[PDB]
C-alpha cells in the first residue's frame, strides 16, 4: 500500500514534533562583551570655540 | 589694538588707489597720523598693564616700542622716495606696501597676548623686510645677505616654536597674562636645558648675540635704508622683547643658563666696538655699532633685575632712534658720492655745515652723552651689571672708551679735514634730508625731558 512520492514532495520543508528542549546555546558561546555607550543629550556650542591657540571663534 | 590695526591695514588701498604723484604725500600724511594716534597706548597703570582683548595687550614695555614703530613709517617713506624717484610705480606701490605690511606685523608682534601668535607674527615679519633687501637693496651680496638674514633666524625660531608648543601642552595656555600667573619653577636638567635654549637662541639671533651676528653686517648694509631703519630700529628689538616675555618661565635655572651668553655679551661688546674703529664701510661700522649696543641688552635682560630692565628697554628705544639717524645721514652721504667708502668724501662739515651739526648730534647720542635717554639706558645697565658683579665695570668702561673712539672717528674721517677735490657732486642738504635727520633727532632729544615713558613696565 506504500505510494511513491511526486515529484517535488520528497524536497518539502516539514515539521517535526520533538521532545528533546531546543538548544539554547548550540555554539556554547560566553557572554559577549558589553558595547561601549552611545551618545545622548542635546548639542551645545563648543565652550569659547575651538580653543586653538589664539582663536576665539 | 584694532584702532591701529585697521589704519595701517587702510594704508594699502590708500597707496594703490592714490593718484601716481600722491602715493609718497598721502602715505606719509596718514602715517604720521598713525603715528600721532598711537599715544593713547600710554594709558599705562601702576599695577595692570593695558589689556584690550583676549588677543592683545599692552603694558609699558611694548608702548614704547609700537610708538617708535609707527613713527619709523613716515620716516622711511621719507627716507626712501628720493632713491626710489626713477622706480616704476606698480614697484613703487609694492615697496610701500611691503612697509605698510611690515608695520602690520610688528604692531600686533608687539601686542600679541598669546605666544605663539608672537611666534606667528614675529616670523611674519621676516618675509617683507627679505623682499625689501632682496628686491631693493642695491648691489649683489643682497641675495646672499637675504639668505643670511632668512637662516639665522629660522634655524633659531623653529626650536622656539616646537618649545612654545611644548608650553601650550604642559600650561594649557600661551597666554601672557594667564602665565604671569601660573609659572611653575624651572629646574636645573638637561630637559630644561635645551628648554632654555629652544626659548631663548631665536631671540639670541634677532638681537644679535655675539657670535650669531653675522647676518647683521650684511642684512643691514646691503639693505635700502627704510631696510636699514627698520632693521636696526624695530627688527633688533623683537629680540630683546621676546626675551623679556620668554624669560618668565624660564626662571631659576637662567641664572646659570645666562653665564656663557653674558661672556659671549660683555666681551663681544668689547670686540664688535673694536671692529668699529676698523671699519672702511660707514654703513658696516654703523651696523657693528649696533651689535654693541644690542650686547648691553643682552646682558641686562639675562642678569634680570628691575635696573637692568629699565635701561635695556631705555637703550632699545634710544638705540632705535639714533642708528635709523646714522643709517639714514650715512644715506645722506651715500646718495651723492654713490660709495659706502667712509675714507671717500672727507671734509663735509666746509661744504655741509647744518648736514655736519646733525651728524655731531647723532654722534653724541651714539657715545650715550648726558642727558640722553641713550646714556639712561647705558648707566642704568652699567648699574645692574655691576650689582651682578663688580668686575663688569672693567668691561663696560673699557667699552664707553671705544664707544666714544669709533663715534667722533666716524665724526672726524667724513665731516672733518681737508675735503677730497675730485669730488664735486656734494649737493646742499634738501629739505627732506635735514627734515628726517630732525624728525629723528628732536624726539629723541625731547624724551630726555620725560624718560618715564621709555622706562618700562617697572618703572
Ligand atoms: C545685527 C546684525 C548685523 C551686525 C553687524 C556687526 C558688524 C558691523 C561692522 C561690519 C564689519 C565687521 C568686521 C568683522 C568684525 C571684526 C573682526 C576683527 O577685526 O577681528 C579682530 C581680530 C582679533 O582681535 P580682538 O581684539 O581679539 O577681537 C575684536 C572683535 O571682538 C572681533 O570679533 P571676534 O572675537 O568674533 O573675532 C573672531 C576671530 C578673532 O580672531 C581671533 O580669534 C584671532 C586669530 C585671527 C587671525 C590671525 C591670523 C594670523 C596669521 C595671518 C596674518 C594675516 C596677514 C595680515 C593682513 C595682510 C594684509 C591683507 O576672527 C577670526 O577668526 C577671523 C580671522 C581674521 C579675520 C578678521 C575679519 C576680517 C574681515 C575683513 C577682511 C579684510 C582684510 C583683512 C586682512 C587680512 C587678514 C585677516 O584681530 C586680529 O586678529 C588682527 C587683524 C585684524 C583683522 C582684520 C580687521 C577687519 C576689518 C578690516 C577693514 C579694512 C580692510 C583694508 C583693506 C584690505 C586689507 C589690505
Ligand atoms: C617740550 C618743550 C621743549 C622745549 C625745549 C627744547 C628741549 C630740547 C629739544 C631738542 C633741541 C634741539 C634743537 C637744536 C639742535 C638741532 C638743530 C640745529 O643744529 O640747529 C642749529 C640752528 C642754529 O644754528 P645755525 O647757526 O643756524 O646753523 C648751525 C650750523 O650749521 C652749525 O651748528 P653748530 O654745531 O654750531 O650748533 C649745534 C650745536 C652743537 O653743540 C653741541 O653739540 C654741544 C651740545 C653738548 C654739550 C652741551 C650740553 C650738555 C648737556 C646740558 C644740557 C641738557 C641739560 C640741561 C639742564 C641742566 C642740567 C641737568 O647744538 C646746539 O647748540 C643745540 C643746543 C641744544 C643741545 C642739546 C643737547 C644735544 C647734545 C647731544 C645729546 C645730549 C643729551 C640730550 C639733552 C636733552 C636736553 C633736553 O638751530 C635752530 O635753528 C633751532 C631750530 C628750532 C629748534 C626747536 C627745538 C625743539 C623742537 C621740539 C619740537 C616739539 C616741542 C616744542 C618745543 C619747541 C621749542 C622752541
Ligand atoms: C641659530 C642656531 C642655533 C639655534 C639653537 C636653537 C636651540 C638649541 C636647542 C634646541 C633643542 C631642540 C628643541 C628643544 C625643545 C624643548 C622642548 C622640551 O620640552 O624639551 C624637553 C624635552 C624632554 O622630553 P619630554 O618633555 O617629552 O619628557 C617629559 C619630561 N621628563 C624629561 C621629566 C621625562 O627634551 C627633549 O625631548 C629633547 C631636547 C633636546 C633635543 C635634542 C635634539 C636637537 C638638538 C639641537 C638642535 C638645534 C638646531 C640645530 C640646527 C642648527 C642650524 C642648522
Ligand atoms: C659660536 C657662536 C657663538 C655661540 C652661540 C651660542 C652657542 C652656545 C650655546 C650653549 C652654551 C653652552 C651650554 C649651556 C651651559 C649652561 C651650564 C651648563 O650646562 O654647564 C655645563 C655642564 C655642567 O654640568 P651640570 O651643571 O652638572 O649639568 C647637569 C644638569 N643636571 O657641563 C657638563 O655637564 C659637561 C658638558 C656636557 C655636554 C653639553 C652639550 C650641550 C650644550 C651645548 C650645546
Amino acid at each position: 500500500g506504500w505510494v511513491r512520492p511526486d515529484l517535488g514532495e520528497l524536497s518539502k520543508v516539514t515539521k517535526v514534533k520533538t521532545d528533546r528542549p531546543l538548544p539554547e546555546n548550540p555554539y556554547h558561546s560566553r557572554a559577549r562583551p558589553e558595547p561601549n555607550p552611545e551618545v545622548e543629550g542635546d548639542l551645545k556650542p563648543a565652550r569659547h570655540g575651538s580653543r586653538l591657540f589664539f582663536w576665539t571663534m | 589694538m584694532l584702532k591701529y590695526i585697521i589704519p595701517t591695514m587702510m594704508l594699502m588701498p590708500l597707496t594703490w588707489l592714490s593718484k601716481n604723484s600722491m602715493i609718497w604725500i598721502n602715505t606719509t600724511l596718514h602715517s604720521l597720523l598713525i603715528s600721532l594716534t598711537s599715544l593713547l597706548l600710554l594709558n599705562q597703570f601702576g599695577d595692570n598693564s593695558l589689556n584690550f582683548s583676549l588677543t592683545f595687550f599692552s603694558d609699558s614695555l611694548s608702548t614704547p616700542l609700537l610708538i617708535l614703530t609707527m613713527w619709523l613709517l613716515p620716516l622711511m617713506l621719507m627716507a626712501s622716495q628720493h632713491h626710489l624717484s626713477k622706480e616704476n610705480l606698480a614697484r613703487k606701490k609694492l615697496f610701500i606696501s611691503m612697509l605698510i605690511l611690515l608695520q602690520l606685523f610688528l604692531i600686533m608682534t608687539f601686542t600679541a597676548t598669546e605666544l605663539i601668535f608672537f611666534y606667528i607674527m614675529f616670523e611674519a615679519t621676516l618675509v617683507p623686510t627679505l623682499i625689501i633687501i632682496t628686491r631693493w637693496g642695491n648691489q649683489t651680496e643682497r641675495l646672499n645677505a637675504g639668505l643670511y638674514f632668512l637662516f639665522y633666524t629660522l634655524a633659531g625660531s623653529l626650536p622656539l616654536l616646537v618649545a612654545l608648543i611644548y608650553i601650550q601642552n604642559t600650561m594649557g595656555s600661551l597666554n601672557f597674562l594667564i602665565l604671569q600667573y601660573w609659572v611653575q619653577p624651572m629646574p636645573n636638567s638637561w630637559s630644561n636645558t635645551f628648554m632654555w635654549l629652544a626659548c631663548m637662541m631665536a631671540f639670541m639671533v634677532k638681537m644679535p648675540l655675539y657670535g650669531l651676528h653675522l647676518w647683521l653686517p650684511k642684512a643691514h648694509v646691503e639693505a635700502p635704508i627704510a631696510g636699514s631703519m627698520v632693521l636696526a630700529a624695530i627688527l633688533l628689538k623683537l629680540g630683546g622683547y621676546g626675551m623679556m616675555r620668554i624669560t618668565l618661565l624660564l626662571n631659576p635655572i637662567t641664572d646659570f643658563m645666562a653665564y656663557p651668553f653674558i661672556m659671549l655679551s660683555l666681551w663681544g661688546m668689547i670686540m664688535t666696538s673694536s671692529i668699529c674703529l676698523r671699519q672702511t664701510d660707514l654703513k658696516s661700522l654703523i651696523a657693528y655699532s649696533s651689535v654693541s649696543h644690542m650686547a648691553l641688552v643682552i646682558v641686562a635682560i639675562l642678569i634680570q633685575t628691575p635696573w637692568s630692565y629699565m635701561g635695556a628697554t631705555a637703550l632699545m628705544i634710544a638705540h632705535g632712534l639714533t642708528s635709523s639717524m646714522l643709517f639714514c645721514l650715512a644715506n645722506s652721504n651715500y646718495e651723492r658720492v654713490h660709495s659706502r667708502t667712509m675714507i671717500l668724501a672727507r671734509g663735509l662739515q666746509t661744504l655741509l655745515p647744518l648736514m655736519a651739526a646733525w651728524w655731531l648730534l647723532a654722534s653724541l647720542t651714539n657715545l650715550a652723552l648726558p642727558p640722553s635717554i641713550n646714556l639712561i639706558g647705558e648707566l642704568f645697565v652699567v648699574m645692574s651689571t655691576f650689582s651682578w658683579s663688580n668686575i663688569t665695570i672693567i668691561l663696560m668702561g673699557l667699552n664707553m672708551v671705544i664707544t666714544a673712539l669709533y663715534s667722533l672717528y666716524m665724526l672726524i674721517t667724513t665731516q672733518r679735514g681737508k675735503h677730497t677735490h675730485h669730488i664735486n657732486n656734494i649737493l646742499p642738504s634738501f629739505t627732506r634730508e635735514n627734515a628726517l635727520m630732525s624728525l629723528h633727532m628732536l624726539p629723541l632729544l625731547l624724551l630726555s625731558l620725560n624718560p618715564k615713558i621709555i622706562l618700562g613696565p617697572l618703572y
